[PDB]
C-alpha cells in the first residue's frame, strides 16, 4: 500500500496540472480504500489525500460529497486524527 | 453644475478568440463559457463572435 500511494503522489506532482485527466480512475478506488483499509494506514492515506487535493485544486469538486463524509465518520476526537483532519 | 462634459463615442474592442485557449487556461468542466448570455459552441467561430 504505502509504496503504491507514494508512487501515485510522485507521478501527480511530476505531471503538474496535466494529472487532472487521471482523477476518474484514481479517486473512485482511493476513497474506497480509505473506507475499508486498516486504521494503521488510514492516517497516511488522509495525509496523501491532502497532498493530492493540493495538487489538483478546483478540479476536486465532484468528490467533496464523499470526502466530507469520510472526514466526519472518522473524526473521533483522537488527537492524531484531529491534527491530520485539521490540516486536510 | 455648469461643467456638463459628456461622453460622445464608445469603442468596443473584443478579443474573444472562440475555440482557442491560451496556454495558462485551466479547463474545462466548470468553465461556464457564457458571454453576453451566449454559449459560443452552439453557433461556431464566426457567427458567435
Amino acid at each position: 500500500h504505502t509504496m503504491v500511494v507514494q508512487a501515485i503522489t510522485f507521478i501527480f506532482k511530476s505531471l503538474g496540472l496535466k494529472c487532472v485527466q487521471f482523477l476518474p480512475q484514481v479517486m473512485p478506488t482511493f476513497l474506497n480504500v480509505i473506507r475499508v483499509c486498516d486504521g494503521a494506514i488510514r492516517e497516511f492515506l488522509f495525509q496523501q489525500l491532502g497532498m493530492l487535493v493540493s495538487f489538483v485544486k478546483s478540479h476536486i469538486r465532484p468528490y467533496m460529497d464523499e470526502i466530507v463524509t469520510l472526514m466526519r465518520e472518522f473524526w473521533v476526537m483522537n488527537t492524531s486524527i484531529q491534527s491530520t483532519i485539521i490540516l486536510l | 453644475m455648469k461643467d456638463r462634459m459628456k461622453t460622445v463615442s464608445v469603442a468596443l474592442v473584443l478579443c474573444l478568440n472562440v475555440g482557442v485557449d491560451p496556454p495558462d487556461v485551466v479547463k474545462t468542466t466548470p468553465c461556464a463559457r457564457l458571454e453576453c448570455w451566449i454559449d459560443p459552441l452552439s453557433m461556431g467561430p464566426q457567427k458567435a463572435l
